[PDB]
């Protein structure tokens, strides 16, 4: 079982766009689905939930209007389509399987949301992108001035793991993040799809 | 019983015949598909052939195909392999499987004991895979759209010295009598086995099979051999590692009273885990210790033996009848009570390329340090800094359960030069004296 | 020797849904059941509390060719005293049970680009199917405990999914046409014999 979410990315103020949930290893008709946000640093605000197409959809009493969420049982996706996007709604959004079904045999997750994806994450402002810049520094690698978060920041590739402490970044005067990997370092900023090897 | 005894195995010699029979009593068998497979000695399982419920349709490997013939005679309700013109790889044991389902979702179930007939594989799942016990080994098979992607996968573990046992058919379930710890998975054209904790019983060799509507043959894995090595939530509910923390949350009857709470384990970084689903009870997968009970309008998450691994934000979330949303908890942030440890203090002066980008950003770093209070003030020689350095803390280690944090003064590029000495001091519980480096320009 | 028009039901060309399985009385005939057992289209031919080469021998006072449609990892919910969303929710067979099980796949006859969504099944129904129960009412399953009028929503899912049949799904995803025939005897004389 897993669900892929994509669509996040950058967003203008106001903007429209598409989030996308493949789920599979399940049979996607019998469960009903559901979109968490997640501000970041922030606890888990309930987005909307769907069943049928011809059903009721229910929607969270923020975004009722400005979003739309709809199936394909024939894709096995989840498709939530964004619109009039507002500053607050930057965030992670997860795709949750929500059972609902119960066969009398062994009960699973009747009622709870069962299994969440990676969740994608939507910026929704004005400022452009800039790759990021690596400065080497207990060795230590500083990664500033990159928009937006997040950004894949490792030691030697994944070679030296243990000891491997990454900090959040941080919205500085100039909006522009910041973190460091302290113990080469890889860089590697997908939305401005930078792979950095300092 | 459904046992299926089979013999006709012995010392033969090459270019020979040999006549391989096995009875199957307890169920009906001229109404299941049976199949013939070998295992030569130390090496992965070799599906021979296997004929169906009418005996009308039989189907070869390509390595034995056009000299062994599979029959079925359902009268006596035994089934027959006649070897002829063996070759010296033909040296193994047979067995001969019931299959519990039609082609193409073969599911080789019951086994027999083991004939010892002395005289490539399509999936290419790994030689061996090495696990932990208390551990989540993922074993992947690998074939191509016609193995994995169009047909079930099934799951064998074969102790050493016994018959293949079933674990996952069907790709995802699992036989009535097969512990859940084991979890079926497929994607695409790749399939894969989950054992979330192991045992000494999980010391086995782990086989892929999966029928081919292409190569009209069940190819099996190869060895695998795995060895073992709104609802009112607290804001931040702590304990000692090894304690019972109750996460009490509270909303309303519409909330939470007539609807049924969950709970879910939102690790730093990593979507969360549904813990508790029912107001009680917990999806395997999830160990016992997390308990839930909803007395009330209150539910109470309980975690029992807390561990590196327990740090985590808890949620819980309910329906709503009145308001029609899933709402969530506030967001319970559990931390274990670890030894105050020693903060490991580091400073960087500004690199070069700082000079030649404009700004200059000094950092400071106190690593491996408990609990999360501690502060950090910028003395540049006896001076303090007036708002411009900005710090975020790490999450408590998954592993060592301490926090690292990192206070950064970016500075103008001028700044630097007009300046002599910067250094940053450090006021935490576990460190009285106060420890500094004190770098120059 | 008016053979047994089989044909009307395995060789149908609109087989029911699960939940609405067709059933079809068989009588006043003679039937070889031999000729089903011995062919090649059909994938599953289990026989419980009878043997399949034995039937020919035998003779009941009726026989009833319960034929719908699941899916292949579904085929084996059809045996007596399995458990699932098939058996226990929508057709389900005594543990005493004296029939045949006969299923085949139909991709390419119930399967269509984009989904053939007139093939359904029950998710919801509030007790366990009996043995030999069909319910084709559409009545919308309140799990909870506010009554919501019949309006599709939160703890109001309709009873009813429909099944996603495409060409392009995996073997345990493809359409199997499953024919369950059950034979029952009694007092009344054994009238469908087989040569
Ligand atoms: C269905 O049609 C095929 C056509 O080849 C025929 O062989 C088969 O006997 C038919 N089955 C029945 C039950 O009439």
């Amino acid at each position: 079982v897993q669900l892929l979410e994509s669509g996040g990315g950058l967003v203008q103020p106001g903007g429209s766009l598409r989030l996308s949930c493949a789920a599979s290893g399940f049979t996607f008709s019998d469960y009903a689905m559901s979109w968490v946000r997640q501000a970041p640093g922030k606890g888990l605000e309930w987005v909307s939930w769907i069943y049928s197409g011809s059903g009721n959809k229910y929607y969270a009493d923020s975004v009722k209007g400005r979003f739309t969420i709809s199936r394909d049982n024939s894709k096995n996706t989840l498709y939530l389509q964004m619109n009039s996007l507002r500053a607050e709604d930057t965030a992670v959004y997860y795709c949750a399987r929500f059972p609902i079904a119960r066969t009398s045999n062994s009960q699973s997750s009747y009622d709870g949301m069962d299994v969440w994806g990676q969740g994608t994450l939507v910026t929704v402002s004005s400022a452009s992108t800039k790759g990021p810049s690596v400065f080497p520094l207990a060795l230590g690698c500083l990664v500033k001035d990159y928009f937006p978060e997040p950004v894949t920041v490792s030691w030697n590739s994944g070679a030296l793991t243990s000891g491997v402490h990454t900090f959040p970044a941080v919205l500085q005067s100039s909006g522009l993040y910041s973190l460091s990997s302290v113990v080469t370092c890889n860089v590697d900023h997908k939305p401005s799809n930078t792979k950095v090897d300092k | 019983e459904v046992q299926v005894l089979e013999s006709g195995g012995g010392l033969v010699q090459p270019g020979g015949s040999l006549r391989l029979s096995c009875a199957a009593s307890g169920f009906t068998f001229s109404s299941y598909d049976m199949s013939w497979v070998r295992q030569a000695p130390g090496k992965g399982l070799e599906w021979v052939s296997g004929i169906s419920y009418s005996g009308g349709s039989t189907y070869y490997a390509d390595s034995v195909k056009g000299r062994f013939t599979i029959s079925r005679d359902n009268s006596k309700n035994t089934l027959y392999l006649q070897m002829n013109s063996l070759r010296a790889e033909d040296t193994a044991v047979y067995y001969c499987a019931r299959d519990v389902n039609f082609v193409p979702l073969v599911t080789f179930d019951y086994w027999g004991q083991g004939t010892l007939v002395t005289v490539q594989s399509v999936l290419t799942q790994p030689p061996s895979a090495s696990g932990t016990p208390g551990q989540r080994v993922t074993l992947s098979c690998t074939g191509s759209s016609s193995n994995i992607g169009s047909n079930s996968v099934t799951w064998y573990q074969q102790l050493p010295g016994t018959a293949p046992k079933l674990l996952i058919y069907d790709d995802n379930q699992r036989p009535s009598g097969v512990p859940d710890r084991f979890s079926g998975s497929k994607s695409g054209t790749s399939a894969s086995l989950a054992i979330s904790g192991l045992r000494s019983e999980d010391e086995a060799d782990y086989y892929c099979g999966t029928w081919d509507y292409s190569l009209s043959a069940y190819v099996f894995g190869g060895g695998t051999k795995l060895t073992v090595l709104v609802l009112t939530q607290p804001p931040s509910a702590s304990g000692t590692p090894g304690q019972r923390v109750t996460i009490s949350c509270s909303g309303s009857s519409s909330n939470i009273g007539s609807n049924a709470v969950s709970w879910y384990q939102q690790l730093p970084g990593t979507a969360p885990k549904l813990l508790i689903y029912a107001d009680n009870k917990r999806p395997s997968g999830v160990p016992d210790r997390f308990s839930g009970s909803k007395s009330g309008t209150s539910a109470s998450l309980a975690i029992s033996g807390l561990r590196s691994e327990d740090e985590a934000d808890y949620y819980c979330g309910a329906w709503d009848s009145s308001l029609n949303a899933y709402v969530f908890g506030g967001g319970t942030k559990l931390t274990v009570l670890r030894t105050v440890a020693a903060p490991s203090v580091f400073i960087f002066p500004p690199s070069d390329e700082q000079l030649k980008s404009g700004t200059a950003s000094v950092v400071c770093l106190l690593n491996n340090f408990y609990p999360r209070e501690a502060k950090v003030q910028w003395k540049v020689d006896n001076a303090l800094q007036s708002g411009n350095s900005q710090e975020s803390v790490t999450e408590q280690d998954s592993k060592d359960s301490t926090y690292s944090l990192s206070s950064t003064l970016t500075l103008s590029k001028a700044d630097y030069e007009k300046h002599k000495v910067y250094a940053c001091e450090v006021t935490h519980q576990g460190l009285s004296s106060p420890v500094t480096k004190s770098f120059n320009r | 020797t008016n053979l047994c028009p089989f044909g009307e039901v395995f060789n149908a060309t609109r087989f029911a849904s699960v939940y609405a399985w067709n059933r079809k009385r068989i009588s006043n005939c003679v039937a070889d059941y031999s000729v089903l057992y011995n062919s090649a289209s059909f994938s599953t031919f289990k026989c419980y509390g009878v043997s399949p080469t034995k039937l020919n021998d035998l003779c009941f006072t009726n026989v009833y060719a319960d034929s719908f449609v699941i899916r292949g990892d579904e085929v084996r919910q059809i045996a007596p005293g399995q458990t699932g969303k098939i058996a226990d929710y929508n057709y389900k067979l005594p543990d005493d049970f004296t029939g045949c099980v006969i299923a085949w796949n139909s991709n390419n006859l119930d399967s269509k680009v984009g989904g053939n969504y007139n093939y359904l099944y029950r998710l919801f129904r509030k007790s366990n199917l009996k043995p030999f129960e069909r319910d084709i009412s559409t009545e919308i399953y309140q799990a909870g405990s506010t009554p919501c009028n019949g309006v599709e929503g939160f703890n109001c899912y309709f009873p009813l999914q429909s099944y996603g049949f495409q060409p392009t799904n995996g073997v345990g995803y493809q359409p199997y046409r499953v024919v369950v025939l059950s034979f029952e005897l009694l007092h009344a004389p054994a009238t469908v014999c087989g040569p």
